[PDB]
């Protein structure tokens, strides 16, 4: 059972 | 091993960071694009003479 | 769908769709254009194996007797790039590729009087392959599409099986083409049988 | 007395090959595939016997 | 992740109610070019005098290195493209661990 | 060069399976005449039947006795007709464009494979009558 | 049919075409005299209707053309119909697009036809020609 | 490579599909005509070379012993047609091959016949055509690379394979029925060493 | 602007200019005419140059038995370049492809006067010192 | 009597090389690839004598 | 050693580039001049060098047997240059070495000859001149490697593990219908010992 | 068990009903052909006569032990 | 592998965002209904005349 | 032991 | 398959 997408609620501008 | 990820919105226009550095909704270039916010990337607008 | 049509499709494309479907992609309409790297890489592996398999010699395409022609001029006999095996008709093979031209190495001559007699296999299509040998170089040459350009490891388990069905499918018609006697049609036995 | 030759459907031998084969001839199959029926009654034959 | 070498396999695009756009894939030697064109064969949208858009999921190629893999999308024609996402898979290796 | 519409066959009166090597979209493409003296064309279900989409079984053996050394399979593709007619309204199918696409190669091919309805060179470096007559020559000097 | 001729020796324009034609460009317009005249469209013929073409001038049998062959060809390398994408696909446009390259098949049809050919009877028949440099 | 999309859809064709849909545990449709299924197409696609590659194989009721190919009075040519599965001699070595879609003697390296050649041949029938026990092992083969390709379910795996493997079996036992071999009075060679 | 044309042969010359369209390298088809007429292999006997020449691997001539080369486009009927599938994203390049295929065979079609007897400047039938067979 | 070799389509031995072969001569192959269909009745066998 | 980088690129060449590239998932390239692709450079270095070696090994076809060296007339030196990949004795032990990249006969202590010497040589050939078996071989082995050392997969390492070993037997099986090799007649002491 | 053919075509059909159609003994000489029993030894579609099969016709669930 | 994943409400109404981004309790269509924070989704009360 | 449902408080609104 | 980079903010100024 291949592993799942972590969630990312991520987000946005410079980094 | 086979890896895949998925950018579920590309609603975070362009970034002139390093692409490390980048968001995943981030692109390089965006040109006549609207950043919809339920419908993705579009099209701008037509404009109307 | 009305009437009752009999048509055919290209088996090049028939043979990509199913190196696409391998590691389950959808199938093209067309082959060309240039600008696929799907297409591109499954005619390129389709296209080696083929040539591949061709190459390890079967009753079917292995050409005995063929006479090669020199130049009449230079006297050499170019040596193919679409020649998968060249040898001669009995005993030791003499004639080596050097630079592009048949070359006798124990005369050490690149030049030929009259045309030489070889065994030869010469670069046939995927469309004059057998049926079971279509069917192993589709499944072989969707097995290194999906080592190369896939990578899943759970479908090279199961191409690896299929492969090996479909060598010995194509083993299957090697010796039902051959009809290989071990007592008349033997070479040395043969002569043992005389009385 | 009766000869029956037990093909293995689970093999490879065909007896469509193997009848229409000349003596000396090249075959597909393995010697596994083929076997025969036999009266296994040795240790009963001995006793009667 | 920079450190590992991932090399890109396969990447799609979705999208709704879209018309045609040009996917463009470009390594350091060659390119490729990738055409949505709207509706598949078969579907209730795709129909003859009518304005072609397709629905759905598009996968196409991109292979080799994913740091020298650039892809955009074109479109010049009179037809709307809604993207909603995208997304890729590829083999992932790197010989060292994170810490 | 070589056709491959028209098949023809030797006809040796108890022969009655025929290949058919070429495609069709119709059987009603498909033209079964037997040749000799004169060029008799066979009815689609009376003479001959469509024993598998690529063997014509005839009803009748056929051979010289009859008056026919050949039979020949010969397709001929509608060309005023066309199966597939795109309307504003329909959904665009794939078999309808492949049908549309296949018919128009058909008769592209027939016009290409004309040959046989004149005298042109076949295999070998001769020009070849194809068992006609070459009527109308009248006289000769 | 996609060739076909008039001779008209007395004042006459009109030639009704029996052929159908995707382009005017298609139709090309003869004169078969001594030497065969190929002639312009805009100074020797109008198409006053699309089934007839109004050729300017007589041109009759008083000049050595005397009958005018109306033949049809096709440019093969032209397409009529050019699919693009993002344009809506017709079923005029996919009509049109069959028929351009059955028009060069019937215009084949005729042209080999025209040396040599086959009659009703299934016999090649000859139009009185003899069979010249043949070898035995 | 005969189409197999082109042509009317039969209730046993229609019946193979839903069944290597099933597989997958995808629902039935009520039609192979194109809805923009791609798992139907998918499915059909499969089919067609699963009963291809079967067929190939050659088995009694399928190998076709003495037919006769006729060449083109004309030309002089025999096609071999991509559906000719399997093209052999009917004893011996085989001298026939494939040589720009027409059958070529390799031995005396022509391709001219005057007269019709007689082979063993295997030709490609209808999913129809088949023995119902090769229709089965035919859907179940297709089942299991449909599930390997399209959907990759181990425990599908396994069960198909299991399937395949009861299939063939299957079929093997249908061989040999129909076969009815012996190797004392049908066989090529003893037969002839049972006369006194 | 013909699909079907013969260069005469000399052992000097190797490259053989395509004047015509062709979709793939197998449609165009080599051939020695002589005495007898033989088919050129695509990489044995010859390749291509550029889009549109040929150059052959070996020089012929009057000595091999081949006065001319004939370069002559055969667009394969059979096998379609082009075949929709259900479900498919249909484009305009599929479209284009097709129609222009089955324009190639049927420009071919119209191509068939050489293969033909010919016309005379007198009008007359004339065999080219061919002999006419059935 | 009748000799039938049973070559294992799984193996890599081809008679081809075999049947060409003058003895003597050395040929790819392994022996396990090549065998010979054999009557095994011998328990059937000395029952009937 | 011979530079594999400063010639024309065959279209072989360019395709076992490919081929090796392949074998990580790198998309084909064009041509083989240098365009910055340091895949492609690092693919044709261990091309280059899988190609050396396995024509090193020793086979019929590329064992050049009684070839002679001929000296330099002034200074009777022959050069052992790096693209003899072996250089051996027509019979029994060998007395040829490498000493300053010339022969040097090792039992007479001399580097100088007379007359030219009668040598058992490989000498490096173009992988165009290598057979179709040997060319697979030689890619699958240079894929191995470059998988090996520049992408390292596992998967695609057991694979190619596999392949390298059938293209090395299907070059074994060249090697030896090639050789044609008799223990009865073509034998050295054998065939003697035939005599009655 | 007897099939008989049809008294103007001379066909018999072979039913997709038709589970395992064999001869009675020996080998087995009929095939499917389009729908039809074919002798492939004789290479025909036409019977005068009945022809004697070992046939499997489907039954139903319910006549099943 | 068997999953399962259960929606305790549907309380979230309808979206118009693709269904991907879509929470589990928002639906695409609802029609004459009446989300209760104790009772679920309910039909709109009857209109009385 | 199959897993168990992840606890999701989740929300609502656009995403 | 080797372990990832842990996903590290991290900060500035004295520690």
């Amino acid at each position: 059972k291949k592993s799942l997408s972590v969630a990312r609620s991520s987000g946005g501008g410079i980094n | 091993a086979l890896i895949s990820q998925s950018i579920k919105n590309l609603k975070g226009g362009i970034s002139q960071q390093p692409d490390i550095l980048r968001y995943p909704d981030q692109g390089s270039r965006q040109v006549n694009g609207w950043s919809s916010e339920t419908e993705g990337l579009q099209k701008r607008p037509p404009l109307v003479f | 769908r009305s009437y009752d049509m009999n048509v055919e499709t290209a088996a090049e494309l028939s043979a990509v769709n199913d190196i696409l479907a391998s590691i389950g992609e959808p199938p093209v309409s067309t082959l060309e254009g240039d600008a696929n790297a799907d297409a591109a890489n499954a005619r390129r592996i389709l296209n080696k194996i083929n040539r591949q398999i061709q190459s390890r010699g079967w009753t079917f395409n292995i050409e005995e007797g063929i006479t090669l022609l020199p130049d009449v001029y230079s006297n050499l006999i170019v040596y193919s790039d679409d020649y998968l095996s060249l040898m001669s008709t009995s005993g030791q093979s003499i004639y080596v590729n050097r630079g592009g031209y048949v070359y006798d190495r124990t005369s050490q001559s690149d030049r030929f009087d009259s045309g030489i007699t070889v065994n030869i296999i010469r670069l046939r299509d995927y469309d004059e392959m057998p049926e079971c040998f279509r069917y192993w170089i589709v499944t072989k040459a969707s097995r290194q599409f999906n080592n190369r350009f896939f990578g899943a490891p759970e479908v090279e388990g199961v191409l690896q099986e299929e492969e090996d069905e479909a060598r010995r499918l194509c083993m299957e018609y090697e010796m039902d083409y051959g009809g290989y006697n071990m007592l008349d049609g033997d070479a040395f036995t043969s002569g043992l049988l005389t009385r | 007395s009766k000869v029956i030759g037990l093909v293995n459907p689970a093999g490879i031998t065909q007896p469509r090959r193997l009848t229409k084969a000349q003596t000396g001839d090249f075959v597909t199959g393995r010697p596994e595939d083929i076997s025969f029926l036999q009266l296994e009654k040795q240790a009963d034959f001995t006793v009667a016997k | 992740e920079d450190i590992g070498r991932l090399q890109l396999r396969r990447a799609w695009v979705n999208y709704e109610n879209s018309g045609t756009f040009d996917i463009y894939v470009e390594n350091q030697s060659s390119n490729w070019k990738y055409t949505m064109a709207g509706a598949r064969l078969g579907s209730n949208t795709l129909r003859a005098g009518r304005l072609n858009l397709g629905t759905g999921q598009y996968r196409f190629p991109v292979v080799g290195n994913a740091k020298f893999n650039t892809v955009y999308i074109l479109s010049d024609e009179t037809t709307p493209l809604n993207i909603i996402g995208c997304g890729w898979e590829g083999n992932y290796l790197r010989r060292s661990s994170g810490i | 060069n070589v056709i491959k519409t028209v098949l023809t066959y030797q006809l040796d009166g108890s022969n009655r399976d025929f290949n058919i090597p070429f495609e069709y979209l119709a059987r009603k493409f498909v033209v079964v005449t037997l040749i000799g003296v004169d060029r008799k064309v066979l009815t689609i279900n009376t003479d001959y039947r469509f024993a598998t989409r690529t063997t014509i079984s005839l009803t009748k053996a056929w051979g010289p006795a009859d008056g026919y050394t050949t039979i020949e399979l010969r397709r001929v593709t509608s060309t005023t007709d066309r199966l597939v007619d795109f309307t504003d309204g329909s959904i665009l199918r794939a078999y309808d464009l492949n049908v549309a696409q296949i018919q128009t190669m058909h008769v592209a091919e027939e016009a290409r494979d004309l040959t046989t309805d004149t005298i042109g060179v076949n295999n070998d470096g001769h020009l070849d009558a194809r068992g006609r007559r070459i009527v109308n020559l009248a006289n000769a000097v």
